[PDB]
RNA sequence: AAUCAAAGUUAUUAUUAAAUAAUAUUGAUUUUGGAUGAAUUUAAUUUUUAAUUAUAUUUUUGAAUUUUAAUUUUAUUAUUUUGAUUUAAUAUUUUUAAAAUAUUAUAUAUUUUAGAUUUAAAUUUGUUGUUUUAUAUUUAGUUUAAUGUUUAUAAAUUGAUAAUUAAUUUGUUUUAUUUUAAAGUUUUUAUGAACUGUGAUUUAUAGUUUAUUAUUUUUAGUUUAAUGUUUAAAUAUUUAACUAGUGAUGGCACAGUUGUUCUAUAUGUACCUAUAAAAAAUAGUAAAAUUAUUUUAAUUAAAUUAAUAAAUAAUUAUUAAACUAAUUUUAUAUUAAUAUUAUGAAAAAUUUAAAAAUUAAUUUUUU
RNA sequence: AUUUUAUUUUAAUAGAUGUUUAAUGUUAAUUAAUUUAUUAUUUUAAUAUUUAAUAUUUGUUUAUACAAAAGUAACUUUUU
RNA sequence: CGUUUAUUAAAUGCGUCGGUCUAAGUAUUAUAUUUAAGAUUAUUCUUGUAUAUAGAUUUUUAUUUUAAUUUUAUUAGUAGCAUAGUAAUUUAUUAACUGAUUAUUAAAGCGUUCCAUAGAAAAUUUUAAAAUUAUAACAAUCUAAAUAAAUAAUAAAUUAAAAUAAAAAUUUUAAAAAAAUUAAAAAAUUAAAAUAGGGCAAGUCCUACUCUCCUUUACAAAGAGAACGUUUAUAUGUAAUUGUAUGUUUGAUUGGGGCAAUACUAUAUCUAUUUAUAUAGAAAAAG
């Protein structure tokens, strides 16, 4: 009667709650292996390794075949690019810090430290990163 | 969880080139499961028309049988009469008919008024054949001289009531009987 | 066929609002002749007697109140007249005045064990005075009956 | 109340969109599932894969323990949250709100002598993997430290007995 | 899915741990009767719903409507108590809370009479030195409520701050 | 000749919409069969009208993801008996329909004439108002959380074991959002052989040249031309041509990655890109838009690279910073942190180039 | 020649060096003058204009066959 | 002699011919094609598909398919014949980019060629009513007004004219400097037009084959005392419908240096272990 007066009387599809994503999606693994982020608070270098360290060695300079061995920082122009996908976790909240590259030990439990998980004995206190579970010697599938 | 899949962008965008014919639609979003209705939307089964070409719906409806039973025999409560009795002229609606007919042979007076007539016209229900109209006038109105009956079928009168719904009367069957010795009616003013 | 224009769609509701079921009020309280006066609308404080009641629409002819000049239509036989009649007036704006107390009373039903008879007939009673007002009994018409096409009772009840 | 268009201050609503050529393009959002670096060989791809799982990866069974600085534990024992008599197993630390749920994961914990040059009273602890200095600090003041290293099945039955 | 079903009845009142986003700022006279009657309904609407399911599913499994198989019928015929912890039944709670109310009521009348021992041990037929108002004017409404505890009039305050007499 | 600026009120009528609510449900809108049934049949180990509390793992390196929550326990598919409740929305029709200023040879409304003129938006990649949109009135017309008060605690490290004298915050756990309009497409199944193909289908209602049953040909519906050009027509009027069909406008028959084709990529219901249906495909990579006056700190840049521009510098921006000799008792925008779909600089001064401008150049670049 | 003309100041204003809405507007605790100030130069959708003193329209005079599809705005009483 | 969506040396059609087929149809037959009937003839030679083949590929040319680049013999040849051209000659016309003839090395026609040829399209000659130039030459029917009341288009106009310079552009503006209403005709301008015509960009489409790749139904192997259907392995077919086929300056270039005012468009020149990052494999200590 008002929105369309005939489009809203005959009925089409009704939309519902839209499922979310893996909310540690942007710590993708081409950094969880390439880099590692070191540093005290408010200065986090994403130190990376040398560029030429596996391809062509014979004949390259003697004292530059080793500049490939140091944990150099990546220049901040890329620090801010990669760490941009991590900030988006709660934007406009000027006091939440960015997601970290690796999962710090206290936040993993922060998921199961929630008033709703207190009743899941399994998966609490670390069960994934726990050692593999041990079962009855008769356990079988 | 079912994690949001990112269908529109990313690889799932290009994967169509990478040998993937059917790019599925997001059947997790509309997931409120209540059926839409097709754009060639069907109109309801009610015969909207009220012209002279109004047609009888041949298709048998379920309810019409159920509404038949509940009056033939108390349907949900009284068990049925055995199929032998139902195939018999002693079944009540065949017994209420063979002994208590229900007919409306109304006479039109505009042809039998002060003007003498040999062909008085009737109206008989659509399902009174000729030789029954004979039997009727013979055994109920003592009319004993009917050599020829002449039968039409007329779409019942239609009109719009002051409200506005087309209130079409039931249909009938003009049957111009032809008596031998003419009949008449007097009207003193 | 199709449906009407909207305010003429509900004009069909507006003109004939008594066609919806239960438009007739909860068990009837107002009958012909009873003490009544209009409190709302027109002429507050006009005590009258109820001439006639049409029920299906909750309407009453309150005498001496809302007397609407009647345009009586007549043939060539008799000359028409213009006499006013009290127009069918609503009841939602009329109450009862106690036939004894003569003050605006709320008349509502009760069930009373009758005396010498056990009908327990639903009897109207005021909510203040307990004025036991019975339901008036209607009348069988004196001059009713078709002379030539009636099977006599003694002739029609022959078992 | 305004459009924080990039490269041009914060514009008003109803303002001029002559200069929002890239605000209409930073509102769609970052490309999803697409390399951030359009040219120039992404800095991630240039660097070499190291340690096939990663430089700090945690596999199933890694000994990564959350650090309980000894100063914390020593601060509590005087404050009065912890009773110095009862061998202070991790139940006491958890139930006395010294450490919460969000810091006790499977390798239970680790005692770290952080700036604690001295421990004054005989202190007994049943924790997991104290640091060598933290051990030689408790052991000097007549205390003990019997490092319990319980399986995960033991980590539960110690916190919710 | 998982929706904290172990919290439905485990609240302290009836309106708790039931997510009802449909609220309003001012719920009117009959919208409040509609509300209170509502919380209990979907608290008893839920229960007898969940009881008819368990009692019917148990009856279809051939065993007593409360799950009691052939064993726990045979033991009760023997008198051997078959349930380890017999939680207190409806007779219990409706009695374990029947005396507590019978106790308070006999303590009120025990204490209603008690305070009169001390109230009549308050000779002050004139107001104490709280009747000062050098700090700020007294409250005329309250005095009319404190007039009972005296004999001299209290409410009559001059245009000036009270002197004290 | 000629102007002259200006009428805001119908009048009169009453129980829908939308979400919500966790009780019913063999397919809503006449009366099967009406011989006696054979004709009223939808069923199978797959994300299904079944809709699932984590950030760690592990993984074609890059769109892939977390395991009972209390075992029938309540997250569960829903209305009459408060116009059924609530909050948001609000009308739709009937008939209404109005008004008394500026010259006297001519640029544009102010009374006192003269002064006065981008209509705007975009686009200006300063090929600098670059040939784009707008008749007017009213209605409808676009989603990034500007905030952290007492229970209460966080903070790193190796490739790996481990090591953690290594030094240090914050947080009763903050997540969700991400423009608007717009394709051709593309895939998923339903409809269509009344138009038109082809299959099949009619065995002699006018004229005529020739010896001839073959054959010239009367030929008023059709290879041309005029008119018509939103036309009387989303193909008609007039007309040229052609016309001999025992082998064909036609029983019913073939249907969409496919039918049919005397084959033109032609047609299969008035654009074959079939219709119909179901999607949010992509469209920032010069499309069109993106709604709130009276404000209160400035500027440009021009380099590494590009199976040629979402990425980098440099600039600009948001937020924040500390006073290192140089001078006057002058004068000084220097930075950090993040946000950033950009490759080309008037007039000069010169420099490449047939340039016939482009290119380098570097100071401009109006509220 | 000189003089003399288009930008070298003041005064009032009025915070300051130009782009993030002002709201107890019936005290969303309303009750007889709230005088609501807030209204998107385009988009569709509905109206109204311009083209339009118009383009079309204009009814003066008379050379007979019967089916079926197709319709059913459809009147009825007429002698199948 | 039929038959067609831009209507014809389109595609049909008879014959001949090539190939296939004797357990579904008659091997002077019917499938499957290429041509075209009629009349003359139908040339030289093979590198690949096909056939045959012998574990297969690789090899391999009775007939067929496609080919012949100097096949080019017959035959016609400036021809719908890649330019060269109006071919050079002859006619024909007052004037021959016409057309026809002769021959004849035609950019690379060519044996399915060539001839014969009827109503068609040309070229002459010639005659002739369409109002063909000359040429202009209303008899006919198609009012106004009165009535009904649509359409494209519409930012505005009081300026629009007109002349001149411009600066990026066709000029339109700006500027300077100039000076006439309503009605109907005309189409010079405004957008008198629609919509075609370009070329570039990103996107998608559709068709094609020695080199890319699946769902693929064929070929071969194996397994079942092989009673036939399936499953494999090895193979990968344009029968296969996926995606690529660029970018920059215009057709070449892609690197890191240097000289050319410590400018460099590619400007102009040159040089050379100036080095090819990652990921799987390869090297297991530091290499």
């Amino acid at each position: 009667p008002k929105a369309g007066c005939e489009e809203i009387t005959r009925q089409g599809r009704r939309v519902v709650l839209k499922p979310q994503e893996y909310f540690a999606q942007h710590r993708m693994q081409v950094w969880q292996m390439r880099f590692k982020e070191m540093g005290p608070p408010f200065s986090r270098v994403w130190v990376a390794l040398g560029g030429k360290m596996r391809r062509r060695r014979i004949g390259r300079q003697i004292d530059v075949k080793d500049m490939r061995y140091y944990w150099r920082p990546i220049e901040p122009q890329y620090q801010r690019l990669y760490m941009s996908r991590l900030r988006i976790k709660d934007h406009s909240n000027k006091r939440v810090q960015p997601m970290r590259l690796r999962a710090t030990n206290n936040d993993i439990g922060q998921a199961s430290s929630l008033k709703e998980w207190e009743r899941s004995s399994d998966r609490k206190y670390g069960a994934a990163l726990a050692p593999p579970k041990k079962r009855d010697f008769e356990f079988r599938v | 969880r079912f994690y949001r899949p990112l269908v529109n962008q990313g690889i799932n965008l290009w994967r169509s080139r990478m040998g993937r014919l059917h790019k599925g639609w997001t059947t997790w979003e509309y997931n409120r499961d209540v059926i839409p209705d097709p754009r060639p939307f069907p109109e309801p089964a009610v015969n909207n028309y009220f012209g002279r070409s109004r047609i009888w719906n041949p298709i048998a409806g379920k309810i019409g049988l159920v509404n038949r039973k509940a009056e033939e025999w108390g349907w949900p409560h009284q068990r049925p009469p055995p199929t032998g009795l139902r195939r018999s002229p002693e079944y009540f609606p065949f017994f209420f008919s063979r002994y208590f007919p229900d007919v409306e042979v109304r006479l039109v007076l505009d042809s039998v008024l002060n003007n003498e007539t040999t062909r008085p016209i009737f109206h008989i229900p659509q399902d009174m054949s000729k030789q029954e109209l004979v039997n009727y006038l013979k055994n109920i109105y003592n009319i004993d001289n009917v050599v020829r009956i002449r039968v039409r079928n007329m779409r019942g009168r239609r009109f719009k009531n002051e409200v506005g719904e087309i209130k079409s009367l039931p249909d009938y069957k003009v049957a111009v009987v032809e008596l031998d010795s003419p009949v008449s009616i007097v009207f003193k003013q | 066929a199709r449906d009407l224009e909207s305010h003429q769609k509900i004009q069909i509701a507006g003109r004939y609002p008594y066609f919806s079921p239960d438009y007739e009020i909860k068990p009837w309280i107002w009958y012909p002749g009873d003490t009544v006066e209009v409190v709302s609308g027109e002429g507050a404080g006009q005590r009258g007697a109820i001439i006639a009641v049409v029920k299906y629409k909750n309407e009453i002819l309150v005498q001496n109140v809302n007397v609407q000049d009647v345009v009586i239509p007549a043939s060539e036989t008799r000359p028409e007249q213009v006499v006013q009649r009290e127009h069918p007036i609503s009841v939602l704006r009329v109450r009862h005045v106690d036939p004894s107390t003569n003050q605006l009373c709320h008349l509502e039903i009760v069930k009373v064990r009758n005396k010498e008879t056990g009908e327990l007939e639903e009897r109207r009673i005021s909510l203040e005075s307990g004025a036991l007002l019975p339901i008036p009994a209607p009348e069988e018409t004196v001059e009713a009956g078709d002379p030539l096409k009636d099977t006599a009772i003694q002739d029609a009840d022959e078992e | 109340s305004g459009h924080n268009v990039i490269k041009m201050g914060w514009m008003k609503i109803g303002g001029s969109w002559k200069y929002s050529r890239s605000y209409n393009d930073a509102r769609r959002g970052f490309a999803k599932g697409q390399w951030q670096e359009r040219k120039m060989t992404p800095r991630f791809m240039l660097a070499p894969r190291v340690s096939a799982g990663g430089p700090r990866n945690r596999y199933e069974g890694k000994a990564s323990f959350s650090r309980l600085s000894l100063s914390k534990l020593l601060w509590a024992v005087d404050t009065g949250r912890l009773n110095p008599n009862e061998t202070i197993t991790l139940y006491h630390l958890r139930n006395a709100k010294v450490i919460a749920d969000r810091e006790v994961v499977w390798p239970g914990m680790v005692l770290l002598a952080g700036n604690v040059e001295r421990v004054p009273y005989p202190l007994h602890i049943e924790l997991q993997n104290a640091s060598a200095k933290a051990i030689q600090l408790l052991e000097e003041a007549g205390g003990s430290f019997t490092n319990v290293y319980m399986s995960h099945e033991g980590l539960y039955q110690e916190l919710h007995p | 899915g998982f929706t904290m079903k172990y919290k439905r009845g485990t609240g302290l009142w009836d309106e708790d741990h039931v997510n009802d986003f449909d609220a309003n700022k001012y719920l009117s006279a009959r919208s409040t009767m509609r509300w209170y009657y509502g919380m209990e309904r979907l608290q008893t609407r839920n229960n007898m719903n969940a009881r008819r399911a368990t009692q019917s599913y148990n009856n279809n499994m051939g065993l007593h409507h409360s799950g009691r198989g052939a064993f726990e019928r045979e033991l009760e015929r023997r008198g051997i108590q078959v349930d380890k912890y017999p939680l207190t039944t409806t007779t219990g709670a409706a009695r374990v809370a029947e005396m507590v109310l019978l106790r308070r009521q006999e303590l009120e009348a025990h204490a209603k009479k008690a305070m009169e021992s001390q109230r009549q041990a308050r000779r002050r037929d004139a107001p104490s030195e709280w009747y000062d108002e050098t700090e700020g004017p007294l409250n005329p409404r309250f005095l009319a409520s404190m007039q009972s505890n005296y004999t001299q009039v209290i409410t009559e305050l001059p245009s000036s701050p009270v002197t004290g007499r």
